[PDB]
RNA sequence: GAAAUUGUUGAAAGGGAAGGGCAUUUGAUCAGACAGGCCAGCAUCAGUUUUGGUGGCAGGAUAAAUCCAUAGGAAUGUAGCUUGCCUCGGUAAGUAUUAUAGCCUGUGGGAAUACUGCCAGCUGGGACUGAGGACUGCGACGUAAGUCAAGGAUGCUGGCAUAAUGGUUAUAUGCCGCCCGUCUUGAAACACGGACCAAGGAGUCUAACGUCUAUGCGAGUGUUUGGGUGUAAAACCCAUACGCGUAAUGAAAGUGAACGUAGGUUGGGGCCUCGCAAGAGGUGCACAAUCGACCGAUCCUGAUGUCUUCGGAUGGAUUUGAGUAAGAGCAUAGCUGUUGGGACCCGAAAG
RNA sequence: AAAUAUGUAAGAAGUCCUUGUUACUUAAUUGAACGUGGACAUUUGAAUGAAGAGCUUUUAGUGGGCCAUUUUUGGUAAGCAGAACUGGCGAUGCGGGAUGAACCGAACGUAGAGUUAAGGUGCCGGAAUACACGCUCAUCAGACACCACAAAAGGUGUUAG
RNA sequence: GCCCUGAAAAUGGAUGGCGCUCAAGCGUGUUACCUAUACUCUACCGUCAGGGUUGAUAUGAUGCCCUGACGAGUAGGCAGG
RNA sequence: GUGGCCUAUCGAUCCUUUAGUCCCUCGGAAUUUGAGGCUAGAGGUGCCAGAAAAGUUACCACAGGGAUAACUGGCUUGUG
């Protein structure tokens, strides 16, 4: 995630270079940082999909 | 290599500009391009796209159609918006006192609206009065009443009009159209 | 305009993950384990060495 | 006064073709800036990557072993002992389980190391890249001022300023490269056309049409048969007709499109009301599906009245139409497609 | 009586309650069909994905095919003839199989750096005349899929059982 | 198992060639290394898609600018020159 | 119960002819014959989505075809 992590925003591939973009797209699920995204993956949480 | 699930370099398939070279029409497109970008009003986006339509996609709207729409509940004082031509209809004998904005008015249509106490305005005048389409009513004419449509989808048991030049007794009413001559469709 | 990889650019590693400063300060990557002296039962050892 | 083709002169290459592609050497030739142009060296950074040294942790039989303590056992039997030949000590086979060597198995004790994994541990060498061009963002280090490796390279220095770099061209060297066009499942083919060069050489125009698009006017539309007029095949102006459209349906005689806000239901953009928003409600054009109503045809029902055979009111029917249900068309132009014409160009044996 | 293929379903056009219409149906407001009114929101009814979904008009070329793995018919067989599913060639270069339309790898804008695929690393030829345990001596050894062949039957040659 | 007998065709001849015998052969195991128009990162060209920007006083709103993805092709279609 | 227990047992346009409706037309106006229409069948195309059709060329012609036979060559080897 740190090296090759890109997000899908408006059908576009955007690098995850700051926590602001993650919050703006996954904040409604409680994910607001790159570590929150990692936590949701390693522990398969309610919002894994 | 990439396994493509869809066609690459595919155009959207919608017109982004009018095909005509009318200089005055381009000015209206420039006005509503600015409004659609900086108003987030759904009305402005609809009007801008309607300015790109071809002639068959903008059927005429008669004054009788305008009068019928004004008879709707609560629509008596709304401004009728037609992106196209408004024609006259002599089959109706009473007309309201509404305000109509359209690209073009025929001589009969303009006279009938003014005689009833209304006014005919252009689309740029409408933008000044209602920049966000306040209290407007958009009317579109009928597309499937065109003569070309009745020939589309021709085939057995389809009930469509054949493409024929001369119509009469001896023109495509024999075998294939009646049971006494072979079969019926 | 240029993707800078964290874990090789320390400044970018600090912009994300404000806990990296605490992780390095207390040496969480070399944390020792508490010593325990529990031993396996005889049945486990005999089964392991059984033919 | 072009090309095919040829003479002379000059330059270059040539061991069973020649010609070509990528790269550079050599020869020849040539443009650009000298107002910072050409080529380089080092340092500090950013991006990508390659190859070493080194540190701290975790796991397993909490590695297994080694090592240490202890019990038992055996031989490919150590010391000792017996036995027979033996160039006065060397073998040979019996006994003998640690003694003057040792080994194996079980149990107990404490570590190390291997293997695998982790570190938001540290650090050396090499290569490629420098996109962007005022500021804006997110962070770091600091009491603060500020600084910084934080949304893309700067600093210092040297040589040369011209054929030195580079371009062009000929040649050489390394590797690669079969003759194009055509029909074909398949062509370098022992399949066909082509010795060479120049000029010429093949989807055109017309009548009538389909879809789409542009333009004018719009329930209408079309001035150009003709007339008027003229700066005279132009431009300008115009009456009456006619064409198409505005009604359909029957073989025909014929008849001929509102029970209703021009119907109901479902989905609908936009607009309206309220609401911070999300939403809810109202109205809903175009368009899609469906149930009805209306007009013509077909099959039935047959009222008041009568030239007693005419007339066809009213009500129906798993029937039928290229219909109605607040009109959309007419004219001109363009690409594409269709048919008749020599019909993309050249070609029969015949009549 | 399999395996592989194959139909349908997994909700708002849904479920529940009450009662309106009819010339159909029932001994009978009984039922059938379509409705009025009320309640139930998107962990609203499995998973994954979704370069957005739906729809219309018009026209080009084509209508000789062929090959490979698997299934399979005729035939002694065929680089023979004929079918089934899929992938290919035709229409396609590039790395590999010396060479080849179809095999293997991988599909292609112009460049730089790094890493690989299939295949290879004595010399031609870029890369270990590397490491490890065995086997084989041929007076016609052997050497890598498609693939460019070899059998029955034999040997106190040698090796293991 | 390997090797040998069985094993006869016409120009001269082909594990690709040279050559190779504890192999440079056969079976098997472990590492290092070589190189595609494939993969990763960067630049540039074009195409497509989603966006920003009309404010006068300086010229192209078919302008300028931001972001992401993509690029084989006969018969054939369309577009810009 | 809308032919044969089920799975086959069959036929357009033009023309002729029959049945039905006794209805429509013969266009200057009528009556009667005649003819022409409307709805449903029959007469048949078996090359069965349906031209009306005998040979010969060793006197021969043209457009083509290696989409296809009469030699080699290649694959195969039944047969020899
Ligand atoms: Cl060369
Ligand atoms: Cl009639
Ligand atoms: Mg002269
Ligand atoms: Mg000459
Ligand atoms: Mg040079
Ligand atoms: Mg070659
Ligand atoms: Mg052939
Ligand atoms: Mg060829
Ligand atoms: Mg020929
Ligand atoms: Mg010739
Ligand atoms: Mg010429
Ligand atoms: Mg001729
Ligand atoms: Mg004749
Ligand atoms: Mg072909
Ligand atoms: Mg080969
Ligand atoms: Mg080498
Ligand atoms: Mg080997
Ligand atoms: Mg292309
Ligand atoms: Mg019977
Ligand atoms: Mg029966
Ligand atoms: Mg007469
Ligand atoms: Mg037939
Ligand atoms: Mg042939
Ligand atoms: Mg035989």
């Amino acid at each position: 995630v740190y090296k090759r992590g890109f997000g899908k925003i408006n059908k576009q591939r955007v690098p995850l270079s700051d926590n602001a973009i993650i919050e703006a797209n996954l904040g409604k699920y409680g994910i607001l940082s790159i570590d929150d995204l990692i936590h949701e993956i390693i522990t398969v949480g309610p919002h894994f999909k | 290599g990439i396994d493509h699930t869809s066609k690459q370099h595919k155009r959207s398939g919608h017109r982004t500009a009018p095909k005509s070279d009318n200089v005055y029409l381009k000015l209206l497109v420039k006005l509503y391009t600015f409004l659609a970008r900086r108003t987030d009003a759904p009305f402005n986006k609809v009007v801008l796209k309607a300015l790109f339509l071809s002639k068959i996609n903008r059927p005429p709207v008669s004054v009788s159609r305008i009068a019928r729409a004004l008879k709707q509940e609560g629509a008596a004082n709304k401004t009728v918006v037609v992106v196209g031509t408004v024609t006259d209809d002599a089959r109706i004998f009473e007309f309201p006192k509404t305000t109509v904005a359209a690209l073009r008015f025929t001589a009969g249509a303009r006279a009938k609206i003014v005689k009833a106490g209304g006014e005919c305005i252009t689309l740029d005048q409408l933008a000044v009065r209602a920049p966000k389409g306040q209290n407007t009513l958009i009317l579109r004419g009928p597309r499937n009443s065109r003569e070309a449509v009745r020939h589309f989808g021709m085939g057995p048991h389809k009930g469509k009009a054949p493409r024929i030049l001369s119509t009469g007794r001896k023109f495509e009413r024999a075998r294939g159209r009646r049971r006494s001559k072979g079969f019926k469709v | 305009v240029l993707k800078k990889n964290p874990l090789k650019n320390k400044q970018v590693l600090l912009r994300l993950n404000p806990y990296a400063k605490v992780f390095a300060a207390e040496k969480l990557g070399s944390k020792k384990a508490e010593k325990t002296g529990t031993k396996p039962a005889a049945v486990f050892t005999e089964t392991l060495k059984h033919d």
